């Protein structure tokens, strides 16, 4: 109906759901005087079946 | 190394784009000995070898 | 005779089309590195190959 292939799920599901490769705030090697150091935490890998229904 | 050809043809090279420098694979960690810069080496005996030879 | 030589490993690896030195750089002085320290070791014998082997 909605015109569409397995193939789109496939893609869908893999790109979408996901941890990422993100890296930090803070970055090393920082600049002089730099105060904060912090974890980027960017898309995340998912839990449920209502993140995959969505 | 070449990013992109221009319209008129004055090319735009990484060069350009970004800063280029042989570097540290990581520069999370830093060695100094009496406050001066240095590297190490961490040397294991063999196994079933002397000490002091 | 009895079994007499000495018992020997060979590892070989293949980069097709890349030459003599490159093999010598890319895959023969990689391992020499990790061959410190191996028991009862008499010698070491490389062979670098510009058919990538």
């Amino acid at each position: 109906k909605f015109q569409l292939t397995p193939v789109d799920v496939i893609t869908a599901i893999k790109a979408q759901n996901a941890q990422v490769a993100a890296g930090q705030l803070g970055g090393t090697p920082p600049v002089k005087g730099q105060q904060l150091n912090a974890s980027i935490i960017a898309q995340t890998r998912l839990t449920s079946t209502e993140e995959f229904g969505k | 190394i070449l990013l992109k050809v221009n319209q008129d043809g004055s090319r735009v090279l990484l060069r350009d784009v970004a800063k280029i420098e042989l570097g540290g694979e990581n520069y999370d960690i830093i060695a100094e000995f009496n406050g001066q810069p240095a590297s190490g080496l961490g040397i294991k005996l063999a196994t079933g070898a002397n000490a002091l030879d | 005779y009895p079994t007499i030589a000495p018992p020997a490993v060979t590892i070989s690896a293949s980069y097709p089309g890349a030459d003599a030195k490159t093999v010598q750089d890319t895959v023969t002085q990689v391992i020499e590195q990790n061959m410190n320290g191996i028991d009862n070791l008499m010698y070491m014998s490389s062979n670098s190959d510009s058919t990538g082997t």
